[PDB]
């Protein structure tokens, strides 16, 4: 709804990972399937993610945040890791079902 | 002008291999480095052939064909 | 049009006996070719360490001249009719084979009878083939797998005629004479231990008439009633380690005592061998292989290859696994192989058992596709079981096999049994016998 | 219908052949003209990566699903690759031939070719090439084709060492979309119904384009290369151009190959009838192995002599073999030897047919080549129809033709092409 988008944007600003330049797919925890997704990532996306995490670690070491214009926003928060992660989950569920059989 | 360096202009360092057994006083240009060349895989040693009776049958007489499989060994037939 | 209906539609072989006891068997197919062979129940298990290379000498010298056709005349006739010729000898059996057309059957059976009956052994040819055997022994010594299998046979059947290799020692090869060859021919090439097997476009009536014409006079009687006898060969738990660190890879074979030919546990143990599976480094399966040992081998990069073998002899056998790996993965591969063996021994599941059963169906039918393997199966079946076991009977045995009795038979044959270990190469990583035994029992079951 | 082979051709160019022999094991083969021939200099090794990538994740079945399902059936999936054509063969129980055909067509028609999978698989390419080059005859034949042809057959059947790490999923998809098309495939089957075969044919293979890319006609070049690697024995192949598949000249060349000796028929024998072995053993006291190498293709052929000998006696062995073939070309032959060669060829062809694997391979090759069934009776009829004058003509053509030599070993005494 129209109310839901504004509340989600407010919660996204309250999360605070946009202030350090992250994205949601960067901030999700690195499990086994996540590691497989990062391995399956292309080279350019992997390099951008690695630089974003390194800059985030530098910023949190300095106890600073990015400027307001340089914060990432909700509309261009691309979900690059979503299809790779979804495919890894689907393959792992297929392996689990075959192990159940 | 009875020499490779005095005859071949730019081909002197190509036709002549120079090895400095003892390090010189001046540094050499284009020192070079080996960029960690890979190793071929270790495989089982194929048998030698010492008698003609066991030597027969290994001269190829048909076109080369390869065969791979999901659960059968990759063979080659001559 | 089901599997059982197809196995019923498989043609039935025919067996007959000559007046001297020689067995004649035939399977007729729609093929335009035929495979005709002679199987003799003789080998290293019957050799008594003084003629240890007599069978190897005889299979080298049976094609280098006969009484009727001297020198290379039999070779000239074989090339003229275009037939392929072959022979081999295992520790129990000696096989001669001819692959030819259906129109050259009388010439083929006459050549086979002349080879197995009138083999002329000239001394110059004996010397030449003796040099050939020395060179071939050097070549087979340079072969990695054959050395390990011979070492395994020796260290498993030590003190018995089953320990000695088929080729025999070089001292016996050099000191063996023509009179030993004639003694072996007149003692072991008897009529009732011969099976004339034909497979393909061949009629059993014509084969029987030709066998009556040619193989009637084989002299089944003995020279002074010097009848030999089958003696059981003990199995022992032991190891041999030929350490030579300069070699690139290590070959290790670990086996236990088998059930024998006549034991009905052969089908169950072959199904279990299908559960364990086999792997080569060129396999396209990768990590997703159904065999868990092959899966962990791919995942940890342990072995170049492994295979599972069930070699059966008269009331005995070597049953186990042979793997080639590097010098740094032998311990882990032995650990994983023993873990899979006792996963089969303790907790076997019906899904994997059905997978292995279907693998065995495919393996048997794919092996029995072909005139030459059908002839080989006929000869080996008449020599071992005394009869040809039909594919319907094999399928009935696989239907009888399920998870519970597979578990019981695997616990009977693998669990807490002293194994035979043969290692060749850089096998410092290979564990001790006590560690192998400690892997050969679990503390949780 | 056990009596004959049911044969149909779909309007899109696909060929469907079936035989219901009620065999316990049913075989399904798919034969495609997508070998190493159809690569230019930019995508070498793509055929090798496709052949090793025949078990990847597909649009319809994952790689895990393909492997686990096929090994749960217990049936076999394999790829047999030549320079000309690839063959995807599946075999299994008649009850599970349906799911085996589904897996086979899912992995042939629509593979995804994920880039992480091929990145993990190029190491397997390197390992497979090493295992293939474990013996030297593969290397000799590859070098022989490479120096015999300018293009379209000089392409190596295995991936080059530089191309390892360079073959992309885009190149694989381009190769599949340009060569895995309906007009150049044949779906053959043993122990399967023609109705089921044609049903799955229009259920999968209906959505491919047409003839696709043609090729490069494989111009001949001649020449020689010599790989000195210090091996204990010297291998040397000296060949020249011959006929293509589908010629009486090619049949005469095969008869000439079996006359000069295509290999041993007797284990540990002397090879007393093969003229090459007789001529070499007339003046040699060393281990040797000489044979007539023959390899025909769609538009060109290669016929010559293959010699394995000692380093010192290599020149004598090669010269003796070449003089034997020169005598054959001059006309020193007997009709009895030609009839024996024809009998050897008939026996070899019939023993190739007698195995169901070889029968399926021959059926698929005939369907791809001629688009029709030629029965073995008619094949033996034309083999008998080969005349000895054509054998002399083929020998003269090999003698007079331009030479291609691939040698390897310790070549201190191995002669050159101008010395022959």
């Amino acid at each position: 709804s129209k109310w839901l988008d504004g509340f989600r944007k407010w919660y996204y600003n309250a999360a605070g990972f946009n202030k350090l330049g992250l994205m949601r797919d960067d901030t999700l925890h690195e499990t086994e399937d996540v590691k497989e997704a990062i391995r399956r990532l292309p080279e350019d996306l992997y390099n951008d993610r690695m630089f974003r995490i390194k800059r985030a670690l530098d910023l949190t070491m300095r106890h600073q945040i990015l400027p307001k214009d340089q914060w990432t926003k909700y509309e261009e928060d691309k979900f690059y890791l979503e299809p790779y992660l979804k495919e890894v989950i689907r393959e792992r569920k297929e392996r689990e079902e075959w192990a159940k059989k | 002008m009875l020499s490779v360096a005095a005859r071949s202009g730019p081909f002197a360092p190509v036709l002549s291999a120079t090895s400095r057994g003892v390090a010189g006083a001046l540094r050499p240009l284009l020192q070079g480095a080996v960029p960690a060349a890979s190793e071929p895989p270790v495989l089982d040693v194929k048998r030698p052939f010492l008698c003609r009776e066991s030597l027969s049958g290994q001269a190829a007489a048909r076109p080369l064909v390869a065969t791979v499989g999901l659960n059968v060994p990759a063979s080659v037939r001559f | 049009a089901t599997f059982a209906q197809a196995l019923q539609s498989v043609p039935e072989t025919q067996v007959s006996i000559l007046d001297n006891g020689l067995r004649v068997a035939s399977e007729q197919s729609s093929h335009a070719t035929c495979t005709v062979g002679v199987w003799i129940d003789a080998g290293s298990r019957y050799e008594t360490e003084k003629n240890n290379g007599a069978g190897y000498f005889l299979e080298h010298l049976a094609f280098k001249g006969t009484k009727n056709r001297p020198g290379n005349a039999l070779e000239k006739e074989v090339e003229s009719i275009g037939a392929h010729l072959n022979a081999y000898s295992t520790r129990e059996h000696t096989a001669y084979l001819i692959k030819a057309l259906s129109k050259d059957l009388p010439k083929v059976v006459e050549l086979l009878a002349d080879i197995v009956q009138n083999s002329s052994l000239e001394d110059s040819q004996i010397e030449k083939e003796r040099d050939v055997i020395l060179r071939e022994m050097q070549e087979n010594d340079a072969s990695m797998q054959n050395v390990v299998f011979d070492y395994l046979h020796a260290t498993a059947f030590q003190g018995t005629p089953l320990a000695q290799a088929v080729e025999g020692p070089s001292e016996n090869v050099r000191r063996l004479s023509r009179t030993d060859l004639t003694d072996y021919l007149n003692r072991h090439y008897k009529a009732p231990r011969m099976v004339l097997a034909a497979a393909g476009g061949v009629e059993h009536q014509q084969l029987l008439d030709l066998a009556q014409k040619h193989l009637s006079s084989v002299s089944r009687v003995y020279e002074e009633d010097a009848v030999p006898g089958l003696t059981p060969c003990r199995f022992t738990g032991s190891e041999i380690r030929h350490r030579d660190d300069a070699l690139p890879l290590a070959h290790v074979a670990i086996a236990v005592e088998g059930p024998g030919w006549a034991n009905p546990d052969n089908v169950t143990l072959q199904v279990a061998n299908a559960i364990i599976g086999h792997y080569d480094c060129t396999y396209g399966g990768g990590v997703h292989l159904s065999s868990p040992l092959a899966s962990v081998a791919v995942a940890n990069k342990l072995c170049q290859s492994f295979q599972t073998f069930n070699i059966s002899y008269s009331d005995t056998g070597l049953l186990g696994a042979h793997f080639v790996c590097d010098a740094m993965s032998i311990d882990d591969m032995v650990f994983f192989l023993q873990g899979q063996w006792m996963r089969l021994c303790t907790s076997a599941t019906e899904s994997e058992v059905t997978r292995g059963k279907n693998i065995l169906r495919n393996a048997l039918v794919s092996h029995l596709d072909g005139t030459t393997p059908v002839c080989e199966d006929i000869g080996r079946s008449l020599l071992t079981y005394g009869r040809r076991i039909p594919l319907a009977e094999w399928e009935s045995r696989i239907q009888e096999v399920d998870a519970q009795m597979l578990r019981d038979i695997c616990s009977k044959y693998f669990y807490d049994q002293c194994p035979a270990v043969a290692g060749y190469g850089p096998i410092e990583q290979l564990p001790d016998y006590n560690r192998i035994r400690s892997g050969m029992f679990w503390l949780r079951f | 219908q056990p009596q004959d082979l049911e044969f149909t051709k779909l309007p899109n160019g696909l060929v469907i052949a079936s035989l219901e022999n009620y065999a316990p094991l049913s075989r399904i083969g798919l034969f495609v003209k997508a070998g190493s021939r159809y690569e230019d200099s930019n995508n070498l090794g793509t055929s090798h990566l496709l052949r090793l990538a025949s078990s990847l994740t597909t649009k319809g079945a994952s790689s895990f699903k393909i492997t686990r399902g096929i090994e749960a059936v217990g049936g076999k999936l394999s790829v047999t690759a030549t320079r000309e054509n690839m063959a995807y063969t599946v075999e299994g129980i008649r009850s599970d031939i349906e799911i085996l055909m589904e897996f086979l067509l899912n992995v042939t028609t629509a593979p995804e070719f994920r880039r992480w999978e091929v990145a993990a698989l190029r190491s397997q390419l390197k390992i497979d090439k090493a295992v293939a080059f474990q013996n030297s005859q593969t290397r000799i034949i590859e070098n022989l084709h490479d120096v015999a042809y300018k293009n379209a057959l000089a392409n190596p059947l295995y991936c080059p060492d530089y191309r390892m790490g360079k073959i992309t999923s885009e190149e694989l998809h381009y190769f599949v979309q340009n060569h895995f098309t309906s007009a150049r495939m044949a779906l053959v089957g043993l122990g399967v119904s023609h109705s089921v075969l044609k049903q799955v044919a229009e259920q999968f293979l209906n959505m491919r384009g047409g003839l696709g890319l043609a090729g490069a006609k494989a111009k001949y070049r001649g020449g020689e290369i010599r790989e000195q690697n210090g091996d204990n024995l010297v291998h040397a192949a000296i060949v020249a151009e011959s006929a293509a598949i589908g010629n009486a000249e090619a049949n005469a060349f095969s008869v000439l190959q079996h006359l000069l000796g295509a290999g041993p028929h007797i284990k540990r024998g002397n090879n007393t009838t093969s003229l090459l072995s007789q001529s070499v053993a007339k003046g040699s006291h060393q281990p040797f192995d000489v044979s007539a190498f023959n390899a025909s293709y769609s538009d060109s052929g290669l016929f010559g002599i293959y010699t394995i000998s000692q380093a010192a006696a290599a020149g004598e062995v090669i010269n003796a073999a070449y003089n034997q073939v020169k005598a054959v070309a001059q006309g020193n032959l007997s009709s009895a030897d030609v009839q024996a060669a024809k009998n050897k060829l008939k026996a070899g062809y019939l023993m190739s047919v007698e195995t169901s694997e070889g029968f399926l391979s021959e059926i698929g090759s005939q369907a791809l080549a001629a688009g029709s069934y030629m029965p073995p009776s008619t094949v033996l009829q034309q083999i008998d129809s080969v005349a000895d004058a054509d054998v002399v003509k083929a020998a003269k053509k090999f003698v007079s033709g331009k030479k291609s030599m691939a040698a390897s070993g310790n070549l201190g005494h191995t002669p050159f092409l101008d010395e022959l």
